[PDB]
RNA sequence: GGAGUAUGGUCGCAAGGCUGAAACUUAAAGGAA
RNA sequence: CGCCCGUCGCUAGUACCGAUGAAUGGCGUCAUUUAGAGGAACUAA
């Protein structure tokens, strides 16, 4: 029996890949997506007041063997209190905030949602997503009311208002205006040459990005009927950014009625845009007017020139917001008569509150200010090493340009370092102290009591410190770097002229021919195992420094090394996607395990055992039996490449951190796993149904001729129409016409023959009435013929053996129009056989000597 | 530079004009229909567009009067196309009524000198012939086998 | 007269006599008559 | 002596395996397919 | 007589995501390219 793992917590992630919904107050809070799950945000707290979570923790029985899909879009409806999640499978699904529970779930799309807008009355949403399709759910009766599939690439925006009209913009280039009452394109246009990133619509305004520095500004006159004048492009302007710009949204200020504008960029700038006012436009007309009169230009010139910079009369560049880091998302939150808001959530996790004071001509600040961000509870750049201290009471993130201490009970951050690009990072004994490695080579040791560096020796390597590592007392640290070089390091505690400070001192250096990329030193510090670059691990007594193995087959470097409690067994994984169990006694290989798609970056074994966790960059953490080398359980919780794997002393909890910014807590539970009809009676059953139909509606419109010549009595009721005619909405001429197509010609002959008599005549009642329809007559004509060819013969002696005048007229009938219609088509051969003959002749006769 | 503009002004051409053709084709308006599909060269939307007009024709014309008169219109090259289409539309033998009333329209509306000079037209005339004549065969062959339904009227008239 | 492959690269011709254009052929049309041509080429 | 057989004698050369790949059922590439 | 159908895989192309980064240019900083990959999509065969 081996203990289940699984996740019960995910932190360090604010705002990762979907865009972001302000919820006003009651600066409001903020809607953020964190991967598989929702955050809600105070922004002016910058506390998490709510987490919104799919259902399982990942790694239960009952969890799903592939990864979550991520947010990728988020909308909120206010006054119903509702929020749409579109998330990276394709699932739609809308939480009640108050009750936090999934009401409607939607799996419409086979991709990820790109775009959701809830309609005004908050019944329908629009859905549009990376398979091309925009698809329409009616909330009501959790279905899709209709599908929308002209588009030959990802939605990348669109617009609707009313339940008549929408618009919508590809990355295929392409513009649609979608008549919703027929669920067909109107018009279609080719917005941009590469792609259409961006569509906003204001009044009569839309405005499109696309791939280029370019914007496009159209018109949009839906109640004109001529074709191809819903949409007209007026002219273009040029925003700074070569960067294409994603999201584009408007806003108007309630009391002063103008609007501003903004142009999100895959750059670190969104550039805010004013319209001019009506009468301002105005006035700028009769400025450019007066100075086209001054430079004498013709009026056919100065038309052209005014529909050049017509573009440039309704817009303004106001301002443009600059942050340090690229960004994913941003709102218009606020506007006043005083100032601009607008938030934004970047690229390496941070959420930024920008605000823009005006006077209605040009902003009063030369830049917009970052009044409050979020940016306390995360990391900015992805964490290279993690270590759980030795209470299992606090975790320390070493990562590029911080090292944060998170308390794991608590779930947030105690406290924040300052530091250079971190490779790896230790707990001193006792959890007092925190040791850190540079890429510069530089070793940091930072105190967690006087939150501040104690020492830092900045040339402990000419290259960067991949590994480090203590021994179990601490007093002694390895330092394995890229200079081809392993250090000793001494820790030793100096009064300070007088509170004890603890010096690192280097004792001894062992150079290797190659680089060193990990260190290990076994728990009972007897053996010092040293990755390099040669594709081997050497392994030495850490007494008297004596070489005892070099463990070779890996093809790749070896990335990480562990060694167990009783120092018996050694564990290598590196790049080459194996993981290979050796022992110590003697250096024999007992196991080589393929163990993921791409390379295990870390292995660590559980403490008190030979079970150990893998950690790779397929995004899986692998739970593995070391006594009959086996994978127990498989771990699926991350999105990207996972970089740093820690255990605790106990073994209750194993600690991931990866590329997606989420630090995870996979802890122990109470749970355990263990390691039909024929061919011909379609055609009697049609002729029933159509023939009885026939003969009601023929004897119904006989009782009103009769009726409205008596002038007299009640008026006779229509019979009602067949279920499955009208269901199918055909005829029941081209209803028997259909069984007759789908009978096969091979077992034609069987079935008219296998008819009877009554059929027969029921068939003759049917020939009749699709001669009086001239369409479908010439459509079947010499499957008609054949037909009923086949069943006059088959027949003939009882049909003549009937008496009735009845028959003899439909006959006569059916004759007459047979002939009719096969002398025509016979008439149409024969002209055009004597015509192609004559020009044949005409161009032989003209062109024979 | 202009020429790259004179490209995207084509490629914006033909959007719209695929457009309209699909606007066409969905509200009817079969002369408009089969001159954008005669342009664009799309045989199943010029194909469905012929069949269905003579659709209608059922119910002198040999389809919609103004489908006529364009056909009449057309020129040399887009006759070269459609007898084509007819051609091989000839070859099938279901699909041989809309080819024999499209070229019985042509030869109708258009000039038999014009039509001899058109180069390469003799051969397609050369391809189009037999299988008009097995076509007539079969038509003829159905009518003679339609006079069952007059002996069965003699023998019940006879009768009674 | 013998119904061929269609000179144009666009066009696709069948034996059938019906002609049909890749501009005008849906995209599940265009997998369909692709999985078509594989199974003749089969 | 010419030409050619036989040889459970002596001596030497052999012959065999998808390769990487073993103390590892172990990667990317191939080799075949 | 007049197109059997669907899924997945395979191949090519285009744009996106973010790490290694590297190279270069302009003023360590910033910008532009490029490579090892991976990740997830749409079209075309």
């Amino acid at each position: 029996s081996y203990q289940r793992f699984e996740q019960a917590a995910a932190f360090g992630v604010i705002a990762s890949n979907a865009n972001c919904v302000w919820i006003p107050a009651s600066p409001g809070q903020l809607i953020t997506s964190a991967l598989e799950d929702v955050n809600i945000w105070d922004i002016k707290t910058g506390d998490l007041v709510s987490k919104l979570s799919d259902g399982l923790p990942p790694g239960a029985s009952d969890a799903r063997g592939a990864k979550p899909a991520e947010c990728t879009y988020l909308e909120a409806h206010k006054d119903t209190d509702l929020l749409a999640v579109g998330y990276a499978d394709g699932v739609i699904k809308v939480w009640d905030l108050m009750s936090k529970t999934v009401l409607l779930n939607f799996n419409g799309h086979k991709a990820a949602i790109t775009l959701l807008q809830f309609d005004g009355t908050g019944t329908r949403l629009i859905s549009g997503s990376k398979d091309s399709n925009i698809i329409v759910w009616d909330l009501v009766g959790e279905v899709g009311l209709y599908k929308l599939r002209s588009h030959k690439d990802s939605i990348t925006g669109f617009w609707c208002q009313g339940e008549d009209w929408l618009i919508s913009t590809s990355k295929d280039g392409m513009i649609k205006l979608w008549d919703l009452k027929t669920h067909q394109c109107i018009e279609t246009h080719i917005a941009h040459t590469g792609e259409c990133w961006g569509l906003a619509v204001k009044d009569d305004l839309l405005i499109t990005t696309g791939t280029d520095s370019q914007v496009k500004i159209w018109k949009l006159d839906i109640e004109n009927d001529k074709m191809g004048g819903k949409l007209t492009e007026m002219g273009i302007f040029e925003k700074q950014s070569k960067q294409r710009g994603l999201k584009i949204e408007f806003i108007t200020n309630s009391s002063d009625k103008t609007s501003f504008f903004y142009i999100q960029n895959a750059d670190k700038t969104i550039e805010t845009f004013r319209i001019r006012k009506e009468e301002e436009i105005a006035r700028g007309l009769k400025k450019r007017e007066k100075r086209l009169k001054e430079k004498g230009l013709t009026e056919e010139e100065i038309a052209k020139s005014i529909k050049e910079s017509y573009s440039s009369f309704i817009l303004h560049p106001f301002q443009t917001i600059r942050s340090l880091y690229k960004i994913k998302s941003a709102s218009w939150t606020t506007v006043s008569s005083s100032k601009l808001e607008l938030v934004l959530t970047t690229s390496s996790n941070t959420i930024e509150y920008y605000s823009i004071p005006y006077e209605k001509r040009d902003p009063t600040s030369p830049a917009p200010l970052k009044t409050h961000t979020i940016e306390l509870q995360g990391q900015r750049t992805d964490v290279r090493s993690i270590d759980i201290s030795d209470d299992n009471k606090l975790l320390a993130t070493a990562s590029n340009g911080s090292l944060k201490i998170w308390n794991i009970k608590t779930h947030k951050c105690i406290r924040t370092f300052e530091c250079g690009y971190a490779l790896t990072c230790k707990f001193l004994p006792g959890g007092l102290l925190v040791i850190l490695g540079t890429r510069n080579g530089e070793l940091q040791l930072f105190d967690l009591a006087s939150s501040s560096l104690l020492d830092t020796i900045e040339d402990a390597h000419d290259a960067a410190i991949w590994s480090l590592d203590l021994t179990s007392d601490g007093k002694r640290l390895v330092t394995g770097s890229a200079d081809k070089t392993v250090k000793f390091w001494d820790f030793k505690v100096e009064n300070s002229l007088f509170l004890p400070v603890l010096k690192l001192h280097h004792d001894t250096t062992l150079e290797l021919t190659d680089d060193i990329l990990c260190v290990r030193v076994s728990p009972d510090d007897r053996y010092l195992a040293i990755s390099l670059l040669d594709n081997t691990v050497k392994v030495f007594f850490l007494d008297s420094m004596k070489f005892y193995l070099s463990l070779y087959g890996h093809k790749l470097p070896v990335l990480s090394i562990d060694i167990s409690f009783d120092s018996k067994m050694i564990i290598t994984s590196s790049a080459d996607k194996n993981i290979k169990i050796w022992g110590l006694d003697f250096g024999d290989c007992h196991k080589s395990l393929f163990a993921h798609q791409d390379s295990i970056m870390n292995v660590k074994f559980l403490p008190q055992s030979h079970n150990f966790f893998s950690c790779s960059k397929d995004a899986v953490v692998k739970y593995w039996d070391g006594e009959k080398f086996e994978c127990i359980q498989k771990l699926y919780a991350h999105q990207s490449e996972v970089w740093a794997l820690a255990v605790a002393t106990d073994g209750g909890f194993v600690v991931s951190s990866s590329h997606d910014h989420s630090i995870r807590i996979w802890e122990e539970t109470e749970d355990q796993v263990f390691l039909s009809l024929k061919a011909g009676e379609r055609l009697m059953e049609a002729l029933d149904l159509g023939i009885a139909e026939i003969e009601g509606l023929e004897a119904y419109n006989r009782d009103m001729k009769l009726w409205q010549r008596k002038k007299l009595g009640e008026a006779p009721i229509k019979p009602q129409g067949n279920a499955v005619l009208i269901a199918v909405n055909k005829t029941p001429e081209q209803y028997i016409m259909d069984t007759l197509l789908r009978i096969r010609m091979s077992q034609l002959e069987d079935a008219l023959m296998v008819m009877p008599f009554s059929y027969v005549l029921k068939f003759l009642k049917f020939i009749d009435t699709v001669m009086q329809n001239k369409t479908l007559l010439h459509s079947h004509l010499p499957l008609i013929c054949k037909n009923l060819f086949f069943i006059i013969k088959f027949n003939h002696k009882e049909l003549v053996s009937q008496k009735n005048e009845e028959l003899k007229l439909q006959i006569n009938r059916v004759k007459t129009e047979l002939r009719s219609a096969l002398k025509s088509t016979e008439d149409d051969l024969g002209f055009n056989v004597q015509g192609l003959k004559f020009v044949k002749q005409q161009w032989n006769l003209r062109h024979n000597y | 530079e202009q020429e790259i503009e004179e490209e995207q002004e084509k490629a914006k051409l033909q959007v719209e004009q695929e457009q309209s053709l699909q606007n066409y084709m969905s509200k009817g308006d079969w002369t408009n229909a089969f001159l954008l599909a005669m342009t664009l060269d799309h045989p199943m939307r010029l194909f469905n567009v012929l069949k269905r007009a003579l659709g209608e024709s059922r119910s002198e014309v040999i389809f919609n009067e103004e489908l006529d008169q364009a056909i009449s219109i057309l020129n040399d090259e887009q006759l070269i196309l459609l007898m084509k289409r007819c051609r091989d539309w000839n070859t099938n033998a279901k699909t041989h009524t809309i080819a024999q009333r499209t070229i019985r329209c042509i030869l109708m509306h258009h000039n038999i000198a014009k039509l001899s000079e058109i180069p390469g037209m003799v051969k397609i005339v050369d391809a189009i012939i037999p299988y008009t004549q097995r076509h007539f065969t079969r038509v003829d062959n159905l009518v003679e086998q339609s006079y069952i339904l007059d002996y069965a009227l003699v023998e019940m008239d006879k009768l009674f | 007269y013998n119904v061929g492959k269609a000179e144009k690269d666009g066009e696709i011709r069948l034996k059938n006599g019906v002609a049909m254009s890749k501009e005008e052929l849906t995209r599940e049309d265009k997998n369909r008559l692709r999985r078509a041509l594989k199974r003749k080429r089969s």
